[PDB]
């Protein structure tokens, strides 16, 4: 009935939600990586002031 | 993504050209001082 | 001349402290390309 | 019973994710402007040899 089709939608969107913040988390981490790189570079040019 | 990366380096060694001169010509500037501190 | 042969490591300390900058900074680079 | 309490369970199973995925959402769009600020400066930094 409607409490089982609901319970099989809402199984699926937590599997998919899980997923989606590992991904997530992968991605901030890559992208404070590209950060801390140039922040690098703005030191370096930095200086040269 | 955003700008320029390695045309860093290009205006990176440009400040390493406009900086190193600076001191090549802060020593010309002693050719004068070496020697007339001497007269 | 010796106050001043730091007239160099004072510039060579900043002529390459700015190398802390690029090898510090491919180590950011190749951690994207693991 | 079992059916009526685990699909509250899973509704708030759900809510719990989405905040965790917002939240991160949004941690992602601030490193995105952080990210473009900086990036603006060393334009500066590397092009404003006019000082």
């Amino acid at each position: 009935g409607e409490l089982l089709s609901k319970n099989y939608h809402l199984e699926n969107e937590v599997a998919r939600l899980k997923k989606l913040v590992d991904d997530l988390e992968d991605e901030l981490y890559a992208q404070k990586l590209k950060y801390k790189a140039i922040s690098e570079e703005l030191d370096h040019a930095l200086n040269d002031m | 993504g955003a700008a320029s990366m390695d045309a860093i380096k290009k205006k990176m060694q440009m400040l390493k050209l406009d900086k190193e001169n600076a001191l090549d010509r802060a020593e010309q500037l002693e050719n004068e001082v070496a020697r007339l501190k001497k007269l | 001349i010796q106050k001043k042969r730091q007239n160099k490591d004072l510039i060579e300390l900043q002529a390459l402290i700015d190398s802390h900058f690029e090898a510090r900074r491919k180590e950011e680079e190749e951690l994207v390309a693991l």
